[PDB]
């Protein structure tokens, strides 16, 4: 029943930074530690990711992990970094520098046996776990090298749990480090057998989204982590509040996985519209599942349409019929039926819960697994291949001791998902 | 005289929850559980409150906790409200053995205590659906366990049928596949309805194109009442479950009687027409009123059992019988003669208030085997044998020690059944 | 004794419009259906209320809900109520085939509901235009199926005759000789009046220069009741619809025949004036209230139908008889013996409150077939040709699956129609 | 049961503006958005041209579409350019400058993806389409020319919808572009046979109605096209609204084209007079129809009387007898019966609604298909052979990739509506 939560690097942190404060506005708890809210649902389950501290303190459950003070007491010095205690914090001195061979290899390892400390007491604060979930950047140093190895230990000491994680993919535009498709191939290598699902976010889609359908030209990270927010939050009130159907999210990840190794989420969102067209829209089941279905409302930078779907699921906040969800779901299917697999009848699945987003009526969130995010791999293994090549920065990692051959098995692993993909991409 | 019900998964006990709310409404009970006034399904305390025999089971604590904060939480006893941490994940594999195997001792010991607590048990039946976790996966479970201590009662179940246009679980099929296995051999017998066939019954009889599940259960509600509050109350023909189980099981695989009612009418339906018996028994051979996606036309029927409420003549009844026998459609498997029983209870029809369908002054009932059936298996085969032949979602049950010989097992226990179906309709 | 009344098409929804507004006003019937007071259309709810056994048709929804937001909103049953979304534009081929033929289903299970709510089905009448899409369209896709179910019962057919001068639909022609090699087979007798000869009978006999088809529809009603209501009332001579089929159709082709009405009398007419029946009858005889345009003096008799309401003394109308028989100028076919039914009902004749007919004591309606509608069908058959040679219209019948060699086919129908009166015009 | 309408170039964006106003003052809807009426019928049927948007917004179903900004913004300005929502307005950058060739054939064919990605939007929000409708000028290059391109799309995507247009014909004495015969003659050659049917517009004729009998000195563009939208809003509100003759905008296609290829027509109406005789007017139905056969109220340059007439359709509004209007009908047809063709009986048809304008206590909308035609395709084809031997402006067309020979056929095109209208005058 309980999850734990674990951000690293920039972007996991300043993501965590809006997740947090989103849960806390979905169960009216203040900046400062304290319930005010007003509603026995928002306290009711509570427990997933609160502690109730003595005074009726609310503690997050999740450790925030860096290797510079700064980011952290930035988190710190905002509303909600008031919420989480000290001893959540977790935190070295001298960067990673973006660098997967000092996060993972070396000296990000040294902290994480001080991290693992703090979620085995954690874990243990917990009834029952249901799962942890991992935010982090897939090029990055701390968010995928230091991040990475965490998990890998984590898993061993907790196999019967879920393990999942939301990470930052490197956009096609943007990146940062030169060897971002490096840090990536590895934690490729590393995380996709080590975890049971991931979910691809395109900054690049996120930011056309904005202004495409949202409409808007001032856009920061923290209006985009916003939106990755309310599609995480998304998926765990549903298990945690009263619905129709099934919340849990298990049951999800048994229900989007039909292989071992193909479990990369494209995730979307609904409604999704600016301000001045929503005196202009309606509000039915439909009109989200055509927000749903249009791959431009996808945060991930693929195209549903050009592989096939493997997986959809559909989750639903809000009071809708459960015979119109049902129609629209079929119809889908049906209109769709070019893009779906074949080998799974009624592809599409759906989840339902009574309780909207606060300050809307409706919501829906899309996860999918189609082929079509081989095509990401794809990109990253050609970029890969020709660092690979140069050694482009490989003597900051080979002097760190990272041996080219495992680079070598992780191109191979990169190639591997792809050649899964067209294996069942038929 | 006594009967037990099992409300097994959100299915079963969200639909539960219409149907003791409508036993509350037959009788006038108070969410105290104060009666003023059926003690077959009741059982009295001294303050004359009656407690619901019935065990709801949830591996999540939501819908039952749903039920603990609702008006019904009066009612019900705390032990009767069973609740576990986690789920099932739509998975057999984990709702049958691995985790819902853990928690069913505890279930089984609070059934038995109600079993002592009857006195002349006569039998009972499970709520659920065949697609989830626990609806179907634990299910089984304790069929298992109650077909050996309760060998000899009625063991009917309910379950959704799983709509071939919308489903939500993609291992939908292998759960139900495997409950095959599992229920054919155990059950007496299986009923079961189609959201998806029930929305078009809204649509055109209710005019109500806003169907949830609360409208839906409603309407569930109304045919397990006239099945269980009704024939525990008089009437000329007053017809036990046991006598149920007796008149509509012909083999002793199973069977699966599919529910059909008419009336379903909506207020201003209702207004400006006239039902006799044999009218609204005349809607109960029409596809348009079936309760499962499954053309009543394209099989053979095998059984047949009309339960009438309210004000029916049997003088009309027969009638209305003489005339579906010859001037209806229905062929029938040469087996069977036309013995279709006939229950008449004098009990009059009830409605919820708040409900849409209308107050209604005579109502009937319809089971029945058709052959049509083998095509809801057929459905069924091939969504498995896509899956499987990908092994599609495999892990997700191997991973909990299934096997995948067991699987193919399954998939030909059902081939088994639709082959027998195959003879059935041969007519001989 | 029981009948149902069919309206496709505006023209066959509008007609019926007051058609049964007439016979509420003939019992007093209440907008919602209560009545306090004939059994044979109407059928009886507990309440009270009375439902018209009627089927109401119409493609597009705007007349079915001119119906629906009128005060007869409340005596139609919504069933009863029938509506698709889009037309079918003037064209047999998307009425009768495309468009209609998707939803001519519900519409006859409808029917059969409603036949199977009769207990002794008379038959049936079906109110239509010989232009329209659904009127004529439509319609004889109805025959197709109604001609096979119900192949004993009365199929008779009433249609609004296209007016030689004006017409609304260009490819009416086109319509109409379709319908021809269609109803002509199917239907038992259809019979059809003119609007242009209706308006000069509003404007002559009645002294209206403004008519609308509000004001048509009540004549063509009050003719209608007089077959309808006042053939179920009492009367001497109670003739039944089966009986105006059995004394009105002499052949198996059939037959058209054409109605006239005398009484229709504007209130300042009717004083100062005081008619007899064999009065009324010598009006019936007269050009000038015959309600199609087509000569009467043109052509021979057949057949010829009197049906007489209030005060009417056999005495007096057999006197009548003796002087149109030898007095008149008809001429009549040898064939025939002029056994003209008298009908003779003791049902007074009904006045629409705010109508334009005078209150009148006794009254008389007309059937007649004559010769002289060959020339009716030489009028359709020259505005087919020309546009079948030009082509004109063509692909609008074409793009939805019709064959010219049909349509050459249907004219020569007609030009078989027209022999067979010539035929009969030889006398023998 | 729905229409969708889209309008494009300068001339129809700013047609189209005063259209949708017309229908919002049908049905009482404000120039903001909302519905305040007071009618039962005026929500009735508002389906066919608007979407309701939550908080009892209407949408206008329709795309504004042009290649400069400004065109659109200045329509966005006005009163009711707030109703329309801003996916609506599909618009690039950079004129066409009436150019067939860049709005047909290269530029603007860029942006008609992006067009018909909304229609696409928006066939899926109708329940049941009953048609488009545009609105456009023949010899213009976003008008006719990206228009085109558009219609051939719609058509392949809904063959069973009902393809018509409005648009402006080249007046005879006012031209704008030198080569504006060109772009008709092209759009001749596309257009009519990829549309069930086309209106012909003429700003000269319309002038001299507005001074011929309406008297004015003033009007200005908004005030044509006022006129104009009394015609078009005749058509569809008497399929939308209750009468009593047979409403349905594909039966008056049925009833107006006898022939595949001639669908052109010559909308007129009536009443439509100055105030001052309005104090010796009488209405009735023949008054109606004097007016409306009357050469000099067609807002067409043609001369019906100089053709044949192959069909005519009266649309009524307001109450009105059936006799009346059948015998004044046929009055017609009597009294012109040597303007008439011989080859269909009765070619005058009725259509007629119960509903009168605002305003007014009937009307009646004029339309015909005559012979007469021709003679403005004549006017064209003979304009256009001469600048063909020229090549005037056809660098810029060639220019831009078109064809001479495509020229070519289209002139045949031009010329073989005309033999086919002399094989129909007889
Ligand atoms: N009629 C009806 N069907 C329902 C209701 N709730 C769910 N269903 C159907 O039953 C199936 C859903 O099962 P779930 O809710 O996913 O699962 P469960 O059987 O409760 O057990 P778990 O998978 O372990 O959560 C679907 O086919 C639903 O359409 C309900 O209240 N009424
Ligand atoms: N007497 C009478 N004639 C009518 C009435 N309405 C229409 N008609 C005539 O019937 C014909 C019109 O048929 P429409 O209304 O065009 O068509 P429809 O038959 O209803 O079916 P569609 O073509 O598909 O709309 C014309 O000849 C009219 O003169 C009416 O209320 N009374
Ligand atoms: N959405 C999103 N992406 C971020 C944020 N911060 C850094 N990123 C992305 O993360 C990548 C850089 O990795 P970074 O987070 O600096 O690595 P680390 O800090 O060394 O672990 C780039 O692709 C950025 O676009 C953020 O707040 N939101
Ligand atoms: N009635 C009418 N005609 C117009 C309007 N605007 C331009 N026109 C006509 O359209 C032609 C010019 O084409 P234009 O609309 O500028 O083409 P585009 O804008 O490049 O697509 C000329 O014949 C004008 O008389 C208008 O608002 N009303
Ligand atoms: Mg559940
Ligand atoms: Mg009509």
């Amino acid at each position: 029943r309980e999850i734990v939560h674990i951000q690293a690097g920039q972007c996991g942190n300043q993501i965590g930074a809006k997740f947090w404060e989103v849960i806390s506005d979905e169960h009216g708890i203040d900046p400062t530690g304290s319930y005010h809210g007003d509603s026995d649902l928002q306290l009711e389950r509570i427990n997933v990711y609160y502690n109730e501290a003595a005074g009726n303190k609310y503690v997050p459950r999740a450790i925030l992990v860096d290797l510079e003070p700064g980011t952290m007491d930035s988190v710190r010095s905002g509303p909600f970094g008031q919420i989480f205690r000290p001893d959540n914090f977790v935190f070295g001195q001298s960067g990673a520098g973006n660098n997967w061979a000092k996060g993972h290899y070396t000296e990000g390892a040294e902290l994480v046996d001080s991290v693992l400390d703090v979620v085995r007491k954690e874990s243990e604060s917990c009834d029952c776990l249901q799962g942890f979930q991992l935010t982090h950047s897939l090029g990055g140093g701390t968010g995928s090298g230091m991040g990475t190895l965490l998990i890998s230990k984590i898993r061993e000491e907790y196999p019967d749990r879920i393990m999942n994680t939301f990470s930052v993919v490197p956009s096609p535009k943007v990146s940062d480090t030169v060897v971002e498709p490096y840090n990536a191939t590895l934690s490729v290598h590393q995380l996709v057998e080590n975890t049971d699902e991931t979910y691809c976010i395109d900054n690049e889609a996120l930011y056309d989204i904005c202004f495409r359908t949202l409409k808007l030209t001032t856009p920061t990270y923290g209006d985009l982590n916003h939106l990755v927010s309310a599609t995480m939050s998304g998926v765990t009130t549903c298990l945690r509040f009263p619905g129709q159907l099934n919340a849990d999210l298990r049951k999800l990840a048994v229900n989007m996985v039909p292989f071992p190794r193909l479990h990369f989420f494209m995730p979307g969102f609904a409604p999704l519209t600016s301000r001045g067209s929503q005196q202009y829209r309606a509000l039915t089941v439909p009109e989200l599942t055509q927000q749903m279905f249009d791959a431009k409302n996808m945060m991930a930078a693929c195209d549903p349409r050009h592989g096939r779907y493997l997986t959809v699921a559909a989750v639903f906040r809000g009071r809708m019929s459960m015979k119109e969800v049902d129609e629209q779901m079929l119809n889908v299917q049906n209109k769709n039926s070019s893009y779906f697999v074949e080998w799974i009848p009624n592809n599409v699945k759906t989840a339902v819960c009574d309780i909207p987003p606060r300050g809307l009526k409706m919501s829906a969130t899309f996860i999918g697994n189609s082929t079509a995010i081989q095509e990401l791999f794809k990109r990253i293994s050609e970029q890969f291949t020709a660092m690979f090549r140069r050694k482009a920065f490989l003597h900051w990692y080979t002097g760190e001791g990272m041996d080219e051959m495992e680079f070598t098995e992780a191109e191979s692993n990169m190639n591997d998902l792809v050649s899964e993909y067209q294996q069942y991409q038929d | 005289r006594e009967c037990i019900s099992i409300h097994v998964g959100q299915a079963g006990v969200q639909i539960g929850n219409a149907c003791w709310e409508l036993y509350c409404l037959e009788h006038g009970i108070q969410p105290d559980g104060q009666m003023p006034s059926f003690n077959t399904f009741f059982s009295e305390t001294g303050a004359g409150k009656h407690v619901p025999r019935a065990v709801f089971v949830d591996l999540e604590p939501t819908v039952i906790d749903e039920v603990r904060t609702g008006t019904y939480r009066q009612l019900f006893h705390p032990e009767q409200l069973i609740t576990g941490k986690e789920d099932a994940a739509n998975n057999y594999a984990r709702g049958h053995y691995t985790i819902g195997k853990e928690i069913i001792d505890l279930v089984l010991d609070r059934i038995r205590k109600l079993a002592d607590q009857c006195t002349g048990l006569q039998g009972f039946s499970v709520f659920h659906s065949f697609g989830g976790g626990t609806g179907s996966g634990f299910t089984s479970l304790l069929m298992e366990r109650l077909s050996v201590d309760y060998g000899k009662k009625s063991k009917l179940e309910f379950s959704i049928y799983p709509a071939p246009q919308v489903s939500t679980a993609v291992v939908e099929p292998y759960n139900s596949i495997l409950t095959t296995h599992t229920t054919l051999e155990h059950s007496d017998c299986a009923f079961m309805v189609d959201n998806e066939a029930i929305y078009d019954i809204c649509r055109r009889n209710l005019d109500i194109e806003r169907p949830t599940y609360t409208n839906l259960n409603r309407l569930i509600g109304q045919i397990v009442s006239s099945i269980t509050a009704s024939l525990r109350f008089d009437g000329a023909l007053n017809v036990d479950l046991t006598e149920f189980q007796t008149n509509l099981v012909p083999y002793p695989r199973g069977h699966f009687p599919l529910a059909t009612y008419a009336p379903v009418i909506s207020a201003e339906k209702a207004y400006h027409e006239q039902l006799s018996v044999a009218e609204i028994t005349n809607a109960c051979f029409e596809p348009a009123n079936q309760m499962v996606k499954c053309d009543p036309r394209h099989g053979k029927y095998m059984a047949c059992c009309l339960l009438y409420r309210g004000d029916v003549v049997p003088k009309d009844v027969n009638a209305a019988i003489a005339t579906i026998k010859t001037k209806r459609t229905i062929q029938f498997v040469d087996w069977c003669p036309t013995g279709f029983k006939v229950g008449i209870n004098y009990e009059p029809p009830t409605v919820v208030p708040g409900g849409d369908l209308a107050k209604v002054q005579r109502a009937v009932c319809m089971l029945s085997n058709t052959t049509a059936i083998a095509e809801a298996w057929a459905r069924l085969d091939h969504k498995f044998d896509l899956m499987y032949a990908k092994r599609a979602f495999v892990h997700w049950y191997v991973g909990e020690g299934m096997e995948e010989g067991e699987f193919s097992e399954a998939r030909e226990d059902m081939a088994a059944l639709e082959k027998d179906y195959e003879e059935v309709g041969v007519d001989s």
